């Protein structure tokens, strides 16, 4: 039955997808550690102002 | 924030520094004008002792 095997093909699809998204997403948690540098680098600027003004 | 707090004690010090030297300037002020007021008497008693009647 070709109807039957068809939609099993997208359902192994589907539930391909999903598994893929959810190892992405997990790849993206780990990055965190390397996107806070920035922000971080930022504050320390800024209280080195703000410590030469008060100087 | 232990920055800036080195910094305050830095400047408390030097306020403090300060008001400790303005001080001594006072005070060695008040010796000073005792001591020209010790450096006069001295001076008028060696005047007083030209005087032949109380100097005897």
């Amino acid at each position: 039955s070709q109807g039957i095997q068809q939609l099993l093909q997208a359902e192994k699809r589907a539930a391909e997808k999903v598994s893929e998204a959810r190892k992405r997403k997990n790849r993206r948690l780990k990055q965190a550690k390397e996107e806070a540098q920035a922000e971080i680098e930022q504050y320390r600027l800024q209280r080195e102002k703000e410590f030469k003004a008060k100087e | 924030e232990k920055k800036e707090k080195q910094i305050e004690q830095q400047k408390k010090i030097q306020m403090s520094n300060l008001m400790n030297q303005a001080r001594l300037k006072v005070l060695r002020a008040r010796d000073d004008l005792i001591t020209d007021l010790l450096n006069e008497a001295k001076q008028r008693l060696s005047k007083v002792v030209k005087d032949t009647t109380r100097y005897q």
